[PDB]
């Protein structure tokens, strides 16, 4: 029947049936456990919390996260999760539906590996199909051509596609995303007196990070404004009722992504990183990709991201070219909706990976198919 | 074609006979008299004084007691998993809230009866009945939800037959559809302290409404 | 017509939410129908009994869930 | 649905474009069912394995139009009209309207060539072939030398000739009737 959708990567995890038109849920990927001594008897049972229900007790739990860097390192918290939403948040027996995972490329071999063998002998699925994320943004884009910018939380990484054709030499991936981001703000805000130090102070400050940062246009004229005056000043309210205030530092944090060098990173900014892998390919398509330039995940949700590399494009290209970029208001769910495309799609029914298939090739019938 | 489909009523409308033999039957009473108590602090609804409120206390608590019998006994059977230790957490979390909503109840009703009225005139005495009771609840939607996993995982393996598993005669709904874009509002000049949202707490209505008969 | 379209996956969810809109009044209406008779026999009682505990909880449920648009 | 980003037809706003997507996707599913049956019939071949080829880009654009459409009208009634003020929210589905055309005009040459290539073989009964109802034009002649102009002289740098793409209008234009 419905064929199961679910991408999970390093922050959050989206799952849904094939077919529809937004995800059934969405919650965090963390799991935490109790810290502190129980004193009430029969309420210290429950010894792991998976989601949501352990984003709600923070006070009293350790926050790991199983991925990081786009590569699952945990795969004993990895399969909590994947019974969670398997049980607790679709309400669906996996054994009567096929399912659609996402992996970003570049990623180690053993990665998918392991991941199909988990759900074949573990969950017993009928088949199952890994797409890659990039790709999967076209597909939501109603285009068959351009080049893609996805920036999730453990991973950025840029893939060009024309005519439906992939540049493998072209493609390049930067491990920088919106979790590095957190931890330099925690240490750019110690210079005001604020110190969070606890994992579960890592989500308050990751919350501060979603509504008060923003990117600047032009970054040197900004800090002039920002020491002159006092009108980019705006006030948080932590949980407990205390109020912290946030000056230059909001335009600061997601400066790193234009200029690596403030983590230390010698790598370049993500504006220049577009410019070079657009320079790598053929010179009669670089025409069509610098238009149809397709932004998705999480961390390219801050404000003015898209002008900000729009004019930093224009600076590196030749000026006789025109440059675009796409931006669409739900680009934060852009890889699962194209991952329900393709799912119901009538033609893609014959590749899936069934059962049958990997009883006699075993877990590396991966490599040959999904690609 | 109107007529046909008033099997649903009679389908739907036959689980209430069942005198306290289901899970979810006993539940959803749990949640009534629960929402009473909680209505009550209002003082907009059957409970009219205090009394009331112990009479409520100890027939939740009988309710309680009912519903971890039930539990224990569909979780017996099921073969040892990650599913069953959660139902046996639960299981000791209802015990523990039962017994503090009975014991408190008594004290109450003592104190009411040797003070007087005006020792708990004061509306502040009721609070700790309540949030028993609200504890409670959580805890019995918990575990609901737990053991309808844990029959619909096992259904198939020995012991499980002559037994009235909520995934035999109840169905669950799918989940409803997360909003694709946040909404926006005009917040941003109204009030100039940015704070975190609120996390939505399950309501206990709702988490065993989308329970669904055959 | 080539692939499942979510169009009618939503006229379906739409169709089904007033069945379950137009089901309550139904069993409202069942409930006055026979609560409003003075003649009462054996096999009436258990059904108007399960009556309006159906009507009670569906309309605790409304209730609940009209406070949710609200802040 | 080409002609709203001048702001110059039927199309008035971003509702009337979602409305057009899908009429457009449904047509699809049918011009998918006529093509396929002269493809079984026809014996297998170069011109066989063309008219299938394009039937796959098909339901891949004809999908696409009804799942996207579908999101964009979400989209909508969350965020109010504005989120989707600007027209940039529109050319994702133009963008998949124009490509699948595209593929829609291939198909009709590719179909019309086996029909008329294969017109007496056997399996062809009782079909409705473009090869009993429809005439193609003979091409146009080429010109024999592209006429010089003055404007190249203002010009100091001297550029490729662009690339002509076919206009949907001028391809099923050279169709005539019986
Ligand atoms: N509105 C926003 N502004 C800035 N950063 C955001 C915003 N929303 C999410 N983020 C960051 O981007 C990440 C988004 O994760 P997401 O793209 O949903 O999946 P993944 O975990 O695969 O990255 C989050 O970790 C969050 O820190
Ligand atoms: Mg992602």
């Amino acid at each position: 029947t419905t064929a199961l959708v679910c991408d999970n990567g390093s922050g959050l995890v989206k799952a849904g049936f094939a077919g529809d038109d937004a995800p059934r849920a969405v919650f965090p990927s963390i799991v935490g456990r109790p810290r502190h001594q129980g004193v009430m008897v029969g309420m210290g049972q429950k010894d792991s919390y998976v989601g949501d229900e352990a984003q709600s007790k923070r006070g009293i739990l350790t926050l790991k996260y199983p991925i990081e860097h786009g590569i699952i390192t945990n795969w004993d918290d990895m399969e909590k999760i994947w019974h969670h939403t398997f049980y607790n948040e679709l309400r669906v027996a996996p054994e009567e539906h096929p399912t659609l995972l996402t992996e970003a490329p570049l990623n180690p071999k053993a990665n998918r590996e392991k991941m199909t063998q988990i759900m074949f002998e573990t969950f017993n699925v009928p088949a199952m199909y890994v797409a890659i994320q990039a790709v999967l943004s076209l597909y939501a884009s109603g285009r068959t051509t351009g080049i893609v910018l996805d920036s999730g939380d453990g991973v950025t990484h840029n893939v060009p596609i024309y005519e439906g054709y992939a540049l493998p030499h072209a493609i390049m991936r930067l491990d920088l995303a919106g979790r590095d981001l957190t931890d330099y703000l925690m240490k750019i805000l110690t210079e005001r007196g604020y110190s969070f130090v606890t994992t579960a102070e890592r989500e308050i400050v990751r919350d501060i990070k979603e509504k008060l940062c923003y990117v600047a246009l032009d970054f040197e004229n900004e800090m002039a404004t920002a020491a002159s005056s006092s009108s980019l000043e705006k006030s948080y309210e932590l949980p407990d009722g205390q109020v912290i205030t946030i000056g230059n530092e909001r335009f600061r944090c997601p400066e790193t992504l234009f200029q690596p060098s403030f983590i230390g990173m010698e790598s370049a900014g993500i504006h220049e990183t577009t410019y070079n892998s657009i320079m790598k390919c053929d010179i009669d398509i670089r025409k069509d990709l610098y238009a149809n330039n397709v932004m998705s995940g999480g961390t390219t949700m801050y404000p003015g991201i898209a002008d900000r590399m729009q004019k930093e494009i224009t600076a590196l290209a030749p000026s006789t070219m025109k440059i675009k970029i796409i931006a669409p208001p739900e680009r934060k769910y852009s890889v699962w909706i194209g991952g329900s495309i393709l799912a119901s799609l009538s033609t893609f029914q014959q590749m899936w990976i069934t059962k049958q298939e990997y009883d006699e090739a075993g877990p590396s019938i991966v490599h040959r198919k999904c690609f | 074609s109107f007529q046909e489909e008033k099997s649903k009523l009679d389908a739907e409308v036959s689980k209430w006979d069942d005198s306290g033999n289901d899970i979810i039957v006993l539940a959803k009473q749990m949640c009534m008299i629960m929402m009473e108590m909680t209505d009550f602090t209002r003082g907009k609804g059957p409970l009219k004084n205090t009394s009331d409120v112990i009479s409520a206390a100890k027939k939740i608590a009988e309710a309680g007691s009912r519903m971890d019998k039930l539990g224990r006994t569909i979780a017996d059977h099921c073969p040892d998993s990650a599913c069953k230790q959660d139902l046996l957490a639960y299981l000791q979390r209802i015990a523990l809230y039962c017994h503090q909503l009975n014991i408190c109840s008594k004290v109450k009703a003592e104190v009411q009866n040797l003070g007087g009225e005006l020792v708990v005139s004061g509306v502040d005495s009721a609070m700790s009945l309540i949030q028993a009771a609200k504890n409670l609840m959580n805890a019995v939607v918990q575990t609901v939800k737990a053991s309808y996993v844990a029959s619909t995982k096992y259904q198939k393996s020995q012991g499980m037959a002559s037994l009235n598993l909520p995934a035999v005669s109840w169905k669950m709904k799918a989940p409803e559809k997360k909003p694709l874009v946040k909404r926006e509002k005009q917040d941003e000049t109204q009030t100039k302290i940015k704070r975190a949202s609120q996390k939505k707490h399950v309501n206990p209505v709702q988490a065993l409404s989308e329970f669904k008969a055959m | 017509s080539l692939s499942p379209d979510p169009w009618k996956r939503d006229a379906r969810e739409k169709l089904e939410k007033q069945q379950q809109m137009h089901i309550v009044d139904m069993l409202s209406k069942e409930i006055h129908e026979l609560q409003n008779k003075v003649d009462r026999t054996a096999e009436e009682s258990d059904r108007l009994r399960k009556l309006m505990l159906e009507w009670q909880f569906q309309k605790r449920l409304q209730e609940s869930k009209q406070k949710d648009e609200d802040d």
